[PDB]
């Protein structure tokens, strides 16, 4: 906990670059998790599961 | 006995001495990197910055590697 | 280089230590009690400070009379004082009225009468303190920071004590008090001046022999202190100066970060506009206040007790809408403890403090002073090159690293007194204890 | 107290246009202040109502400016106010720096009204530029064309920031409707940035043609400054009638009434005259990015005077060798203006690169070693 | 520029026997050239004074020196106005053109430049 | 209710482990995604709108 702190967060320049290094990744990772999620809930009613017959 | 205190000047401009700049070199680093992740994550969307930087990193790359399958494209 | 300080022990644990000084005719001699309001409980707050009253009322042999004729015949005088941590009773006299001081201390100390007479009569002089230490500006500031540190904890509590408690206070209590705490084993024997060690140690032998050692004698200088943010503003339009101290939990007697917490209070260092040579300090925070007229006076300190301390500053200031800007200057000085020191500064605060550490004792109750804290809070007198030794030994390194744990974005406790309008809320105060740029 | 004073609303405009106190030798330079907000109001004015007319669409645009010549009533009033007023606009733009410049206003204490003008300047270039295209005639098009694709000269993403700035491939009826919406924007923003550069003099005050502190002798800013900025307005205001009743294409180029055709190439491609000195410092420089880089540069060096003036004296007025630099520094700024509308040919090459480094040194040289000397001249001579 | 500096080049300056030969008829010529004695000013009343080594400079001269300074900024204020020159004793003349203000600025830039001098010293 | 030295009761409020590392970091933790979250949002905000200036679907036609 205080070696977390004193890289992570007592700088701001380090908590900064911390910050948006983790929104980076929660943008990827939340966009990947969010289109499998939809693609359940709407299963077989999407062009992507009907597209094989044509 | 001591006739003088012992003492030199430091260089100095603008009142930022050498001494005082070296303290704050890694952390204009660290904003560099800031600047740097902050700036890339902005044109993350953009095409060329899939194709030159994203999907050349090891492992994370696919992520941007995604095709339109030729049936679904218009154009 | 000073005469080495001589330190003797007697068999029921009483130290005796002496610095002698063949160019005066006067003497310090005194105890040393390793022991004061902090050994209360809340119930008999206020008891160490009045026996202190006590002692000179009167003892088995001497009447109140009697003892003020004898130290009048003597010629010097008697001065005590009661502290958190420390108690003190100390004579200055002459060379060869020194046999007669430690015959009356050991008596005010062992046989004091604690008649109930003179309980009820100091009763009214104490509850009258109460409403007169008002006046003492920096004292009510200090007290009151103490009180908001160490919330609801001994070393929160002040000296004098509750009204009620001086409405309750008996003998009995005040007797149980000097018998549990004013032990041999925490009391040391000081002679600073025109003193013989040898002939102090023997004077020991036949006044202080008879003292009660402790059931379980603990070393000299034995204490958890949980430091609270937090704020007391005591608003006050009517007084025209405004007196502010601001504080962090600070370092012990015995941190290994003693010295170092030192050069740092020695960065940021002192200033009065009243003094001529004060315009012209190197200190960055004495610069900016005195440019821009922000204060009309700052005094860095670091206070050490056995097992915490308090390391901050006292600001005083008429000018009463710039308190802002005196505030977030002196906290961004602060800042740069953390972000900016570099040998530059480090050494330049060794070199005034190398000095500054034996310039302060430059009379024999000065000296006895610094033995009998020295003895109380440390168990040995500290020679001066051992001193220069653990100076020296201060990095810049050790600056940024301590000033990184104890100063960058921690909680401060704040004390403001007067026309304090203008001082802000505790965040926008707390949030200048760290930099967004860094 | 009067309410001028006590109310807080009424006391901001009087600080600003009446009780402001003024130094009370103010020369008719002072005066282009007030004629670059006239023109300012005259362009809101005459913008807004145009935009009440025209048409974005690439499609109905250039028709939608005859029907305002020629179906409107007094559209042609209108028509030809917007577009003079823009080259009087940078008339007084140029004055009014040429004051700034000559008599050391960029000097401390001003360096913030001065640096906010820079951008001012900036501004007033970007929407000149997007105005001038939706007439969507040939130099409309053909203007937006080779000053957009500068824009591809910016490395790596360069050709993607091009595309997206057009919405398309190249200049269309995309870029046209989206020019329109920023045309309109631009002026409030510029509006905004010319209160920022005078609340910011505010702190100093103006200066003066003695380049010494008028604190000692104010004159209240009404009723002298307004009486005399009238004078100006109406010389103004007789200009503006010469042109606008009597010569209203004069300022223009014929091709501009040439719908705007993607096939043909007009003869010569030239911006607007007041674009001209960027465009000859562009060209003298032979790569692309760097010809950018200079243009761009020319503009915002402005901003280094406050440093590499090193006089101890504020302005001109008694600096005799300053004010021979000074009048060499103007006239070749003309004689660029002239170079970006000339044919790129012999000898005109060469001496495009001959002024184009005479305007840097400029800064970069001259005034620094001038002003050096002339401290000293005054230090000796007068001993 | 500082002060300072320009005094500081204009020593060596009249050091040199070469280079006073040939700087010092020229720095007249400039001098009469400029024109400012004829708004009565004095080459000192026309440094910047926005600074605050300059307002400190200001504040130090003898009063009779500060009034006879403000009356002629407004004397000259009242000629560039009026678009006249000085006539007879309001012109300056050379002997009149003494350097008032140089040693109080000199004295406080002396002092402004050690102290940062001083903010740098590494004890050794 | 006289005395000025002593400190109202706090005790309610008051946590126990208030000068450790743990404590202040917890806080930091939820600054900090509140942060991330604004950076992430503010990045999508933008990205989506500002792709309106980009060739429009009739124009890639
Ligand atoms: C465009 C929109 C229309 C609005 C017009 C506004 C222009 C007005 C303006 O600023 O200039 C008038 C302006 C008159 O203004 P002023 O306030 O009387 O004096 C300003 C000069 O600082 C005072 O300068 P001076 O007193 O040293 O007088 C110099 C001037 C004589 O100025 C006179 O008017 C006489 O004569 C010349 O410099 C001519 C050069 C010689 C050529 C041969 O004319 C000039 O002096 C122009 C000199 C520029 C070269
Ligand atoms: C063409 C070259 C012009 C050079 C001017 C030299 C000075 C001069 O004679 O001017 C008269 C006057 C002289 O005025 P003055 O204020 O120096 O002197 C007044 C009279 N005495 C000395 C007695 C106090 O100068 C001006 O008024 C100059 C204003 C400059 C405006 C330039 C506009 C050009 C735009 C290009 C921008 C980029
Ligand atoms: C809308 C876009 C939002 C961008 C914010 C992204 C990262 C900034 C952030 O979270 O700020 C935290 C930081 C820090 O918050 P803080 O001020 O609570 O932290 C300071 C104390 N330390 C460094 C010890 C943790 O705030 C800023 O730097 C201000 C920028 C916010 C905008
Ligand atoms: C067409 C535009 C010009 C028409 C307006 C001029 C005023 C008409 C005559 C009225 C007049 O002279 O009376 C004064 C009104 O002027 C005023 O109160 C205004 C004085 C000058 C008018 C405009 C000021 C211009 C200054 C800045 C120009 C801005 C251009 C940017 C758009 C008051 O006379 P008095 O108040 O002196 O006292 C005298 C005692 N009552
Ligand atoms: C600083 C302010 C302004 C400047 C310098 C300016 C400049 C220009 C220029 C140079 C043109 C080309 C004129 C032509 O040759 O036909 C133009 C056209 C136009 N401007 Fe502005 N303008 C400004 C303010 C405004 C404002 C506020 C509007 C409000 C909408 C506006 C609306 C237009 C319209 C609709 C046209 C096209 C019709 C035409 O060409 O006349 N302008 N502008
Ligand atoms: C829309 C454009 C502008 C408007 C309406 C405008 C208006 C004014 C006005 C009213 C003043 C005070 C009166 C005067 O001295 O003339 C002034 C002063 C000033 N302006 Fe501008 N201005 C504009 C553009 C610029 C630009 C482009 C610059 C600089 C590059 C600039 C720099 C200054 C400076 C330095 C002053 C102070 C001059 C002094 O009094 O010594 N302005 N402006
Ligand atoms: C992405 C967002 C970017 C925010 C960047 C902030 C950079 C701040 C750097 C900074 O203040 O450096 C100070 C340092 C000199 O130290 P001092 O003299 O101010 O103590 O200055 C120098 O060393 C030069
Ligand atoms: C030029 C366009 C006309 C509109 C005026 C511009 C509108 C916006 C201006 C307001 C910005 C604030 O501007 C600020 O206002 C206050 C009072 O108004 C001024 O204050 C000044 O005048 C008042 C009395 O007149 C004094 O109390 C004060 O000591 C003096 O400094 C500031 O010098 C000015 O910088
Ligand atoms: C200072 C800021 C820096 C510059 C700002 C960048 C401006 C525009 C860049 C990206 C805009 C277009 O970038 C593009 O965005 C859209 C979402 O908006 C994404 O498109 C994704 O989501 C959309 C809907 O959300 C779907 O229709 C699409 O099938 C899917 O691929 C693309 O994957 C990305 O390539």
């Amino acid at each position: 906990a205080t070696t977390f702190y004193n890289v992570f967060v007592k700088r701001n320049s380090a908590f900064v670059a911390t910050i948006l290094a983790s929104a980076f990744v929660f943008d990827m990772t939340f966009e990947t998790a969010i289109d499998n999620f939809w693609d359940r809930i709407n299963a077989g009613k999407q062009w992507k599961d009907i597209r094989h017959k044509y | 006995y001591v006739k003088k205190p012992s003492y030199k000047i430091v260089p100095h401009f603008l009142g930022f001495n050498i001494p005082t700049v070296s303290k704050w070199i890694p952390i204009f680093g660290i904003w560099g990197a800031a600047a740097g992740i902050g700036a890339l994550f902005l044109i993350e969307g953009v095409p060329r910055t899939r194709q030159d930087i994203l999907s050349k990193i090891p492992i994370i790359g696919e992520h941007w590697i995604r095709e339109i399958p030729a049936s679904d494209n218009p154009f | 280089v000073s005469p080495k300080t001589r330190t003797s022990n007697l068999k029921n644990g009483l130290t005796i230590a002496s610095e002698s000084n063949p160019l005066v005719q006067t003497a310090t001699v005194g105890v040393w009690i390793d022991a004061g309001s902090r050994n209360e409980n809340a119930y008999n707050n206020g008891t160490a400070h009045f026996f202190e009253h006590l002692a000179f009322k009167g003892t088995d042999k001497r009447s109140q009379h009697q003892l003020e004729l004898d130290i009048e015949n003597m010629g010097g005088h008697l001065n005590a004082y009661t502290s958190r941590e420390s108690t003190v009773y100390y004579a200055k006299s002459f060379k060869d009225d020194v046999p007669k001081s430690v015959e009356i201390l050991a008596d005010i100390l062992q046989h004091s009468k604690l008649a109930e007479s003179a309980i009820d009569r100091e009763r009214e002089v104490i509850t009258r303190e109460l409403e007169e230490v008002n006046k003492q500006y920096e004292e009510v500031v200090f007290d009151h920071l103490h009180a908001t540190a160490f919330m609801n904890q001994p070393l929160g509590r002040t000296i004098l004590g509750p009204r009620e408690n001086i409405q309750t206070i008996t003998n009995t209590e005040l007797r149980k008090f000097i018998t549990e705490n004013y032990t041999a084993d925490r009391m040391v024997l000081v002679g600073a001046g025109a003193v013989d060690h040898d002939a102090l140690v023997e004077l020991a032998e036949k006044y202080f022999s008879h003292l009660p050692s402790s059931q379980s004698p603990v070393p000299l200088g034995t204490p958890i202190p949980n430091f609270v943010g937090s704020e007391v503003r005591l608003r006050d339009d009517t007084m025209p100066v405004a007196h502010i101290a601001i504080a962090v939990e600070g370092v012990s007697w015995t941190s290994e970060d003693y010295y170092t917490a030192l050069v740092a209070q020695a960065i940021i260092g002192n200033y009065d506009r009243a003094v001529g040579t004060s315009r012209h300090q190197g200190s960055r925070l004495s610069n900016i206040v005195s440019e821009n007229n922000l204060a009309n006076s700052f005094q860095s300190f670091s206070t050490s007790y056995s097992d915490t301390g308090l390391w901050g500053i006292y600001l005083t200031s008429e000018n009463t809408t710039q308190i802002d800007d005196l505030v977030h200057f002196t906290l961004k000085e602060w800042n740069r403890l953390s972000t900016s020191v570099s040998n530059l500064q480090v050494e330049r605060a060794k070199s005034q403090l190398k000095a500054g550490l034996l310039l302060s004792l430059d009379g024999t109750t000065y000296v006895a002073e610094d033995i009998g804290r020295q003895l109380t809070t440390l168990g040995r007198r500290v020679t001066p090159a051992e001193v220069e030794a653990k100076l020296e030994a201060v990095t810049e390194h050790d600056v940024r690293a301590w000033a990184q744990k104890t100063l960058y974005d921690k909680d401060i406790a704040l004390v403001g007194l007067g026309p304090i309008e203008g001082l802000y809320d505790y965040n926008r105060i707390r949030n200048d204890m760290s930099m967004m740029r860094w | 107290m009067a309410l001028r004073k006590k109310n807080s609303l009424l006391n901001m405009a009087n600080s600003y246009v009446l009780d402001s106190p003024q130094p009370s030798n103010l020369n008719y330079f002072w005066n282009f202040g007030s004629l670059l907000a006239l023109c300012l109001v005259i362009q809101l004015a005459t913008g807004i109502t145009l935009a009440m007319h025209y048409t974005s669409h690439a499609s109905l645009a250039f028709d939608s400016v005859e029907h305002i010549m020629r179906d409107v009533n007094f559209g042609w009033f209108i028509r030809y106010a917007h577009a003079n007023t823009a080259s009087f606009f940078f008339i007084c733009i140029y004055a009014h720096m040429g004051r700034n410049i000559y008599y050391g206003s960029y000097k401390t204490p001003r360096v913030l009204p001065w640096s906010i003008g820079v951008i001012i300047f900036l501004l007033l270039i970007i929407t000149a530029f997007m105005g001038y295209v939706l007439v969507f005639g040939q130099m409309s098009l053909w203007g937006a064309t080779v000053i957009c694709n500068l824009v591809s000269a910016i490395p790596w993403l360069g050709e993607d920031i091009v595309h997206f700035l057009w919405g398309g491939f190249s200049v269309g009826n995309p870029t046209l409707q989206r020019f329109f919406a920023l045309h309109y924007l631009m002026p409030f923003v510029l509006a905004v940035f010319a209160l920022l550069h005078l609340i910011a003099l505010h702190t100093a005050g103006s200066s003066n043609p003695l380049g010494i502190t008028s604190n000692v002798d104010k004159l209240s800013m009404h009723p002298y400054y307004s009486f005399k900025d009238l004078i100006t307005v109406f010389a103004f205001l007789l200009m503006f009638t010469l042109f606008v009743f009597f010569s209203p294409d004069k300022l223009g180029h014929p091709d501009n009434y040439i719908p705007a055709n993607p096939m043909v190439t007009p003869a010569s491609i030239v911006p607007e005259w007041y674009l001209l000195p960027f465009y000859a410092i562009l060209r003298a420089i032979p790569d692309k990015l760097g010809g950018v880089i200079a243009m761009v540069a020319a503009i915002l060096i402005l901003l280094i005077l406050p440093i590499v003036d090193r006089s101890i004296i504020r302005g001109n007025a008694f600096k005799p060798i300053s004010k021979l630099l000074f009048g060499f520094f103007i006239c070749n700024f003309l004689l660029l203006g002239v170079l970006g509308q000339v044919h790129i040919e012999p000898p005109f090459i060469v001496l495009g690169q001959i002024c184009t480094i005479f305007y840097f040194s400029y800064f970069l040289i001259l005034l620094p070693m001038v002003s050096t000397i002339e401290n000293i001249f005054f230090y000796i001579g007068s001993l | 520029a500082s002060i300072t500096s320009v005094v500081k080049t204009s020593e060596l300056i009249l050091k040199s026997p070469l280079l006073s030969k040939i700087v010092v008829p020229l720095a007249k010529t400039y001098v009469k050239f400029s024109g400012y004695r004829q708004l009565g000013f004095k080459m000192n009343d026309l440094i910047i004074e926005e600074t605050p080594n300059m307002q400190l400079a200001l504040r130090r001269l003898p009063p009779t020196e500060s009034y006879d300074r403000v009356y002629r900024l407004i004397r000259a204020t009242q000629f560039s106005l009026s678009h006249k020159l000085a006539t007879g004793n309001d012109i300056t003349k050379p002997e009149e053109d003494d350097h008032y203000l140089i040693p109080y600025i000199l004295d406080v830039e002396a002092e402004a430049f050690e102290k940062d001098a001083l903010d740098n010293l590494e004890v050794v | 209710g006289k005395s000025t030295y002593k400190i109202p009761d706090f005790t309610p409020y008051l946590k126990k482990d208030r000068n450790t590392d743990a404590n202040r970091l917890f806080s930091y933790f939820m600054i900090g995604s509140f942060g991330m979250l604004s950076a992430a949002g503010a990045k999508a905000t933008v990205q989506d709108f500002l792709s309106n200036m980009s060739a429009s679907a009739d124009v890639l036609a």
